[PDB]
């Protein structure tokens, strides 16, 4: 539940603000991040920095342990760059049509990140946020 | 709870608590739709994204 929620004064997981943190650096200007405050899955609790605590040192610190661990430097970027796809996943936003139906605005730079980071179809996206198999006919679904 | 009809409170082992019912359902929904899965497993940019991935499912069931 955490994953898409927060409650007041509460955070996701560390690994998205450790991420967040560290969206300057230049290995990782491909993820297209902004600050914690940008994010629907990690902005709601309000709370974006602990006190006392570096998030981009404890990135550091995580990717050097993962270098430990044997996860070449090609997987690490590999879990990075689905963490930045669940987050820009987070802020595409749907608009209400006809007949208890949805579709995404048009040209929509969350979604359009999110299939580039992933490497879909943008199309093919779009249309299965918005419909469903009944099973074999296609019907819309409510916002 | 006398005063609300939105809570309960269960007696466990070590002592009550009172939970309060508002957004029990909506975190306990967890029902992923069969096409938008295959739209990920199907890529060719990414090895890592396929490698991932070999009625209704429920945080709470889980």
């Amino acid at each position: 539940s955490r994953v898409v929620f927060q409650a007041e004064e509460e955070r996701n997981y560390h690994i998205f603000y450790q991420l967040c943190a560290s969206a300057a650096l230049p290995e990782f200007k491909t993820l297209r991040l902004g600050n914690a405050n940008y994010f629907h899955y990690t902005k709601q609790g309000g709370s974006p920095v602990i006190d006392g605590i570096d998030d981009a040192k404890e990135m550091v610190n995580t990717r050097q342990a993962c270098t430990l661990l044997g996860i070449s430097d090609s997987y690490q970027m590999g879990i990075f760059r689905i963490l930045a796809g669940i987050l820009h996943l987070g802020n595409v936003e749907f608009a209400s049509r006809d007949s208890d139906s949805c579709a995404i605005p048009p040209k929509h730079d969350p979604l359009t990140i999110f299939c580039d980071l992933m490497g879909v179809d943008y199309e093919e996206m779009a249309h299965w946020l918005c419909h469903r198999k009944l099973a074999t006919y296609i019907k819309p679904i409510s916002k | 709870p006398r005063l609300s009809n939105k809570a309960f409170i269960i007696k466990h082992f070590a002592d009550k608590v009172e939970y309060q019912c508002e957004g029990f359902l909506e975190k306990n929904k967890d029902t992923v739709y069969e096409e938008q899965i295959k739209v990920l497993k199907s890529s060719k940019k990414f090895k890592l994204l396929p490698e991932l991935f070999q009625h209704k499912k429920t945080v709470g069931h889980q």
